[PDB]
């Protein structure tokens, strides 16, 4: 491919119809009441760009304006279903973007040189739209050079790097002229879509290449999105081999994935499918993923045995923690699956064997579950009365309660949450709070607290009036929204626990309320309940034991210096440094540190000194020091109800 | 002022009872086989056998799946269920199939109504108004929607639709009484007058009550309200909207209790 | 001022008579099954108000089967609604015929001879019904409205001994109570909403006592609230309550003075 | 060949049980007449029995009604249950009674006949006191056969003569009796309970293989038979038929011989009705010949010779003519019956009546048996511009109006109705409907009084025969569903129609007419329909009533007539009382026939015609005149001129 020799796309038949199908839906069936006005295709417009050009460094300004003249007019489009904007913009900038690749071909001979005082931004999401072809060259000389420094900061000879480098940008040109009808109408669809809200999408059909799967046939246990050009982790299933080796987190990004033997393959702005289909495969084989984490880059890499979920993995697991004398049980919760409430009940009877003071519920890193499991699981520790308020697409408010008057343990409760605990688990927490029943200690959780539902595009007389037999897609929106028996809503807050553990008390990366576009947070009318206690007196000399004990630990100690160092450096978090020098010295002393942060536990734990952080074994484990600091939280408070 | 609830006629049973004997032989054609599903399910309807009906409309679409007529009573009956999506996606299906079978914008519009979300229910009652201007309940239908945006306007645009009209149909005196123009006695009066028989009769009552059910209802008098949506539904005109409508008013009442 | 929503027909009844259409297109059926069915549907056709529909299965039934009470009974309720008061008596006659312990015969016999000027062998019918279960108030009301045409205060004084008589707790003793004079319309009323738990067991209370209610208006020559409570009985759609089909005649009856 | 009781003693079959359940259903629930099945009624039903068993109270003793008569008031409860046996035990008894009678009857032959007394025979023993003992038993056959020795005398027989057809008479009437099946004995049965609601009510036996025959070969001389006991009766004729034609027979009339097409007079006393029938029912063209006993006088005999057919159409057709009276005209309609198309063909005429210059119209409804309600209420139509003709109640209490809705009136000028003692139903309304809107002057005597209609109702049930095959068809009932009453509230039950001018034979107390008939219902009132009379003619009653006694008083026809009921109300008080001396029997007989031939001769001799001199040369068709007609043609004539004025 030299020129614009790549096809220049076309709109099917059928997109017109389903264009008109799947604004019939979100215009009357989304649970936000919202008007596909002027105001609303202007903003529809503007995401379109941002999806098609995601770094400002593709289209002009004087690209945008030849069609932001009609912006306002894009509501009326999709109704009628006149797709020829959508076609235009990405048939431009199919054009545009081979000029980049072609030109950053064109700078792989130039010299690199890592001696300068200069800067990268990552963030260009907000930025003017480039005016001529020399701020696209300056701005992609500065792309190339990044690209270059990245590969050099992994030990890559200039040899190395350039080959690299044109294998990216020539199959990059390649994957640009791979492309389908579908692919533009679904990104079309996608600007539509993820401007109601965050949760709302378009999903193209399946080939046969399910059917295929299906038909004779298993990948790690994660489902994934699109950050643009980033393949995203957007959840993981309980006790999956993801979820297991816990250097995997909720909104981390893969740059590569190597077999077992054969060499790192790279998978820099690619379509999902391939890059999923890479790691996808049948029983007992293993896959290694090199991936990077959420907010310059490091160079990671997590290896994992291919599995199907296991019962006993998924299973509520029991313990003791013992403080001299008093004892303390802990029930780690990894889902909300059907069957937890029995499994709960039988674990309960032997903590009340075992004579225990206080009970913990440790449901971080939780992605929810049964809604009817979370309800269950609420009512073993009140009598009974509401547990969750659920208000539909239609004004309908129902109420979930747990009606046997009965209590399987009235003992005091913790539960532990972090800002990974989903819609199940704050619906436990939130109702455990709102009734007084419980402490709730860690950071505040995730509040995703909106359900959606998949609707078929097909319709029962297509295959009828239709040669156009491809079965059709579906659309992803959201019905319904939890609230708390308080009034409040789960959305956007979720649970505040009564105790904040230190990395809870700061602005964190991850949650609904920095999602593009997440619905607000609103309340309605309390239900009609009552509490079973109240530990608002408790909650100071709580409080001040717990900041005393945090003082004296050195876990706790490195926490909360890496939150002042994380804070403090928060102004440049997107602009990286260009000079080899400056970012070889940042990461020799990341390594630095954390190499003494090993060398600091193992000196107490008795364990010999590491003398290279690469001989830290691939399967180590993290201390937990927020489960022995809510051991002793539970024990006060077993203390306190004297 | 009340009519003999309708009974069932003798040429309603007397169809029925053929539709059977037809239905039951194999001389049809798979169309005709359809039409005449879609012709008992309207009848099964017309006497409030709304379940018999579905399963008639739903054998109709088995075998011929473009038809607007049967998606149009499918989404009637998903409105009255409480489905709104469902009954929206039907509505839809109708103006897919034929852009003008005008009624869908009428249901569609109803159903958005009942489904909180009243622009949009204006956008379909002020097409299907402007379709036949002279139809009283259009302007009723419009108003309801459009009293829920802004209860100013609404009265307004309602009183400007009544001078527009000749006011011949009936239901401008439903309308004059919405408007403050006429009492709900001369209104009455003026049911009474226009009636020729028990028919006319209870069909006028059908109406009238339904709407006055409304009128009660914004007032917050949840009593009379729930008699006059009681004494529309006792006339036994299942299949006019008004009928359908005091049905599920009386639902919303109940499932508040 | 106590209304209920008007019955409308349930599922299983829509289910049901689908389910007996499939049936009866079929030849799962014997002759016996047949007319045993078409017996079934017809009573369901009754249920929902559906009389010729009805009419059209029971006569069926007799054509395959001629020996079934059941079917002679409907036969002549319906020519009772039709005013061939007559013919119905004959279709009764033919019931006992065929089965002398098919008591209800006797109600609908009753009745029939009530609304054909014929009180004396009215008084025999539901005198008799009333012995084969005497706590049944609506036996003592259809007996006392037959007896009042003969004489009005011996009536009384029967309805009253049936009352003291009985062990009272079927709800319908209220009307008899109101006949009586023991309590006013409003307690009758009030009574019957305290007594209805949902909204079919109110609909049934309003179409029996409202009929009742009917004919005692209608006794005192006030045709307007006669004419009111008649229409408010039918209108809880309770078809195939004898008060039902009697507040229609009677509504028949206002019409045919006009 | 019968010497003592092998008569076979009679027992009911197994479907009589039910039948009369099923009789007793239709009678207590769906009759007209609202009766109480109570213990008075059941012993008035009980004596129809027995006058049913024995007519002339000369079979049964005291003794033999008082052993069943302690339970008469329980035969009530008897026919709701279906226990006959009472029907039975009384029909097995009086069967051998009856035996008992004509044995002794026939002994009595022997003795000698004695015709030279002062001593008489009371033909009406039905309130007579029960015989008490065999004395009254033998002095009442003593009287009867004497009365028989003594008919057969005057008719000119030898004593010879006279024993050898009582011997075939009474012996006959032995046989007949050993006839008679279980079905005759339960018709008699619900006869009793019938004819004790109203005399129009009946039980009907099934037919036989016999009625399918004559079917088969499918003539009646057009008339209906009707039995008052011991007596084939004429209960109505058909307008039109062989029988109507021939005037010399008129309803309530005795059958008592029967002929052939060439033979003597067969005696058909004492018979059941279908055997009787059989004799009249022949081949078209071969005429037979009956005898006439007529209604309540001494027994002379007529003989009519009748020939058979079916109804031609055009004899039942209304019949148009003018008379004329010096220069003035009068219009004539002679209606046979009220057929359907009657109104029409009305219409035609009346227009060809215009043409005629006619000054009134005579509307000739004598001996008119009624027909289609619906066109007595078109005709009535004609002449008013619309209101309502007839009210009709039912058996449970529904009135209906049957109106003229067109406010037309195709004739408008001067109209009388002629009407007589056989005018009924159809007829009754029509001509009360023209009195009541002051339309018409109604002529003659009073009507008929047959106010009510009957339907037949099977007893046959779908289930029979399913159940019972054993069983044959059964019967049926015929009872009284409706009651016709006038637009004025009056019913025409039992009064019918009063002419405004009454014809001399119209006053006098009638034999014939619904106000005689046994335990016919009562005449009641309705409130009265509304209606705009057309007119009023009470002004000028007065003198046309004067003009016509003027001219009857100078009339030899109406001198006669008013001559004969000086004769008949005189001998009054003792009419039914008949003399068994042969001398003033045969001078009573003597003097009819010289007075009937002198009435004939005096006839002749104004007409120029030439005179009889035996009563027996007088022509079979001779045509007796109408004075009537003649009459009314000039009442019709007074009523133009009193109206022009
Ligand atoms: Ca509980
Ligand atoms: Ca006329």
């Amino acid at each position: 491919t030299r020129a614009d020799q790549i096809p220049v796309l076309k709109e099917e038949t059928q997109h017109a119809t389903v264009s008109e199908r799947v604004t019939s839906r979100f215009t009357r069936s989304h649970y936000r009441q919202f008007d596909l006005d002027q105001a609303f295709s202007a903003k529809i417009f503007d995401r379109y760009l941002n999806l098609l050009d995601y770094s400002h460094n593709v289209l002009l300004a004087s690209d945008v304006e030849q069609f932001a003249k009609k912006k306002t007019e894009l509501g009326d489009e999709l109704r009628s279903g006149k797709l020829d904007v959508f076609y235009d913009l990405y048939n431009l900038a199919q054009k545009r973007r081979f000029e980049r690749y072609q030109y950053a071909l064109s700078v792989l001979e130039k010299p690199m040189d890592f001696t300068g005082n200069d800067t990268y931004n990552l963030d260009r999401s907000k930025a003017p739209w480039p005016k001529n072809e020399a701020e696209l060259n300056a701005l992609w000389d500065s792309k190339v050079k990044f690209d270059e420094l990245s590969l050099k900061l992994t030990g890559k000879t200039d040899k190395e790097i350039r080959e690299t480098l044109t294998r990216r940008y020539k199959f990059a040109i390649r994957r640009l002229a791979q492309t389908n009808s579908e692919d533009v109408f679904s990104l079309a669809m996608t600007a539509f879509a993820r401007e109601i809200d965050p949760h709302t999408n378009y999903l193209s059909p399946r080939n046969t290449e399910q059917f295929n799967t299906e038909m004779s046939l298993e990948g790690i246990g994660a489902v994934y999105q699109m950050d643009d050009d980033y393949t995203v982790i957007n959840s993981m299933v309980a006790g999956g081999p993801a979820a297991k080796s816990k250097a995997i987190s909720v909104g981390d990004k893969i740059v590569g994935v190597g077999q077992t033997g054969k060499p790192m393959v790279d998978v820099i702005g690619w379509r999902l499918d391939d890059v999923v289909a890479l790691i996808k495969g049948p029983k007992g084989s293993k896959v290694r993923l090199e991936i990077l984490p959420a907010g310059g880059t490091k160079t990671r890499t997590v290896t994992l045995t291919r599995e199907r979920i296991r019962l006993e993995d998924r299973a509520v697991k029991m313990s003791v923690k013992t403080v001299g004398k008093e004892k303390v049980g802990v029930l780690d919760i990894p889902g909300f699956y059907v069957g937890l409430t029995d499994d709960v009940k039988v674990q309960l009877q032997k903590l009340e064997k075992q004579n225990v003071s206080s009970v913990i519920i440790d449901l971080r890193s939780n992605g929810g579950g049964a809604l009817t499991e979370a309800v269950s699981l609420s009512g073993l520790f009140i009598p009974a009365g509401p547990i969750v308020q659920v208000r539909d697409n239609n004004g309908k408010v129902r109420e979930d309660s747990d009606t046997d008057g009965q209590v399987f343990y009235k003992g005091p409760l913790v539960v532990l949450v972090d800002r990974f605990s989903a819609i199940a688990s704050e619906i436990f927490a939130a109702a455990m709070q709102d009734y007084g029943r419980a402490l709730v200690v860690g950071e505040p959780t995730f509040g995703k607290g909106t359900v959606q539902q998949y609707r078929s595009l097909n319709r029962i007389y297509d295959q009828m009036l239709r040669p156009e037999w491809p079965a059709l897609g579906s659309v992803q929106y959201t019905i319904q929204k939890f609230y708390r028996v308080n009034g409040g809503s789960t959305q956007r807050k979720g649970v505040t626990p009564d105790i904040i553990m230190p990395t809870g008390n700061e602005e964190t990366e991850t949650g609904e309320k920095f999602e593009d576009n997440a619905l607000p947070w609103d309340s309605i009318d309390a239900a009609t309940y009552v509490k079973s206690g109240d530990l608002t007196a408790f909650e100071p000399e709580l409080l001040k034991e717990h900041n005393a004990r945090i003082a004296k630990d050195p876990e706790f100690q490195n926490i909360m210096k890496d939150i002042a160092r994380f804070n403090a450096m928060k102004d440049k978090r997107n602009i990286v440094s260009l000079n080899y020098a400056v970012r070889e010295k940042e990461n020799n002393e990341d390594d630095a540190t954390r190499l003494a942060r090993l060398n600091e536990r193992f000196k107490r734990e008795g364990k010999p000194e590491l003398k290279k952080l690469d001989d830290l074994p691939k399967d180590y484990q993290e201390p937990d020091p927020y489960l022995d600091e809510t051991v002793n939280i539970a024990l006060d408070l077993a203390k306190l109800e004297k | 002022v009340l009519a003999v609830p309708l009974q069932p006629t003798l040429q309603q049973e007397v169809i029925l009872a053929r539709m059977e004997q037809i239905l039951a032989s194999r001389a049809l054609t798979d169309d005709e086989r359809a039409q005449l599903l879609y012709e008992r399910g309207v009848l099964y309807d017309s006497l409030g056998l709304r379940a018999l009906a579905r399963n008639d409309f739903s054998q109709a679409l088995a075998i011929r799946p473009d038809m607007p007529e049967v998606f149009n009573y499918l989404g009637i009956y998903l409105t009255q269920a409480g489905n709104f999506d469902a009954a929206y996606e039907a509505f839809d299906s109708v103006l897919e199939l034929d852009p003008t079978y005008n009624y869908a914008h009428l249901n569609r519009g109803i159903a958005l109504y009942y489904g909180g979300r009243d622009k949009l229910a204006q956008d379909d009652l002020l097409a299907f108004y402007q379709d036949d201007p002279n139809d009283p309940f259009r302007s009723l239908w419009l108003y309801l929607a459009e009293q829920k945006l802004d209860e100013k306007q609404a009265k307004e645009v309602l009183k400007q639709h009544f001078e527009k009209s000749d006011k011949e149909q009936w239901g401008w005196n439903i309308v004059e009484f919405y408007l403050g123009n006429i009492s709900e006695q001369t209104l009455m009066e003026r049911l009474k007058a226009d009636a020729t028989d028990n028919t006319s009769l209870a069909e006028h009552l059908s109406e009238t009550n339904f709407y006055l059910g409304k009128y009660y209802l914004s007032l917050g008098d949840l009593d009379s309200a729930t008699a006059l949506f009681k004494l529309a539904v006792a006339n036994n005109v299942h299949n006019f909207v008004e009928h359908r409508y005091a049905l599920l008013e009386l639902s919303l009442l109940g499932q508040d209790q």
